């Protein structure tokens, strides 16, 4: 569903 | 949102998305009130009956979004939370009284065309705007029916007189709450829905042309059910706890 | 600065439904 977010974040 | 429409760009710059890191998933709506403070419903974090109890590392804050699902490459900002604050007397045991919480951001966010705070009402703005028949606006990425939108949705609803509010349910209603929605007669509809929780219910003052956050999307019996109404946290009433925690 | 949107209030543009809110305040 959701597109991937930059691991910078996680 | 049920019976709403797509928001225009920057229509609602304080709109925040509570996002779960793993599983990655939309948690709730919320609102930007300063460059380091986010306002949401306490039920978005803690609801012991369903084993819900999110802490700061379980979450992320996404500001500046328009799309539900995409990473808006130079539009949104993702933020980490420094600390979470719940009302000390929020009542999860019976009616979600005082459904409210503050989220302090790790670092201040930068304003922009797509990111700007909303004001908090003062005694007098509350006084003249919180009135049966006036319309406020609700926004969010929740379900489109009691299903998932591609872009933020918006609906405008009238506030409802206490008595009706009351006569519509079996839950004990407190002064810390208000209800909004049309009536069966009114022949007009819409409501908040799952996933909309914690977003802002806003009004625009006619005296100063400023937007004000009157409520937080609290609870409701279904989504757009005839003779039912969405319920919201009376922001003005819990103003003193807000001030208190930011001062502190 | 709170409550004034860069793309609407700041430039003096109205959103498509704010008129409904205003028409309701009385
Ligand atoms: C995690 C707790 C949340 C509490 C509030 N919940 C809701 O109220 C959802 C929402 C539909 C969205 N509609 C709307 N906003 N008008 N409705 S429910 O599943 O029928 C529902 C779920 C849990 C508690 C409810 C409640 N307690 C506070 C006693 C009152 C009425 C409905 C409740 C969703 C879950």
């Amino acid at each position: 569903d959701f597109e991937e977010i930059p691991e910078e974040y996680l | 949102i049920v019976e709403g429409s797509d928001a225009e760009i920057g229509m609602s710059p304080w709109q925040v998305m509570l996002f779960r890191k793993s599983p990655q998933e939309l948690l709730c709506g919320a609102s930007l009130i300063s460059d380091r403070w986010v306002l949401t419903a306490a039920h978005c974090l803690l609801y012991p009956p369903w084993d819900k109890n999110f802490t700061e590392n379980d979450l992320l804050v996404r500001i500046g979004k328009h799309s539900r699902t995409r990473y808006e490459r130079n539009i949104e900002k993702i933020s980490m939370l420094e600390k979470i604050y719940i009302h000390p007397r929020y009542n999860w045991r019976e009616n979600l009284d005082r459904d409210i919480a503050l989220m302090k951001l790790k670092k201040p966010v930068a304003f922009s065309d797509y990111i700007h705070p909303v004001c908090l009402p003062d005694r007098e703005t509350a006084a003249s705007l919180l009135q049966a028949g006036y319309k406020g606006r609700v926004t969010g990425w929740g379900n489109l029916k009691e299903g998932q939108p591609s872009v933020l949705q918006v609906v405008n609803l009238p506030i409802v007189e206490r008595p009706v509010c009351k006569d519509s349910t079996r839950i004990r209603i407190t002064d810390n709450m208000f209800c909004a929605g049309y009536k069966p007669d009114e022949g007009k509809r819409g409501d908040a829905c799952e996933g909309d929780s914690g977003g802002p219910f806003v009004m625009k003052s006619p005296f100063n042309n400023r937007w004000y956050q009157m409520g937080i999307v609290s609870w409701g019996e279904g989504c757009d059910r005839d003779g039912k109404y969405g319920f919201y946290t009376h922001v003005f009433r819990l103003k003193k706890w807000i001030q208190k925690v930011i001062d502190q | 600065d709170c409550g004034l949107r860069p793309l609407f209030e700041k430039k003096s543009l109205e959103d498509k439904t704010e008129r409904e809110l205003l028409e309701s305040y009385i």
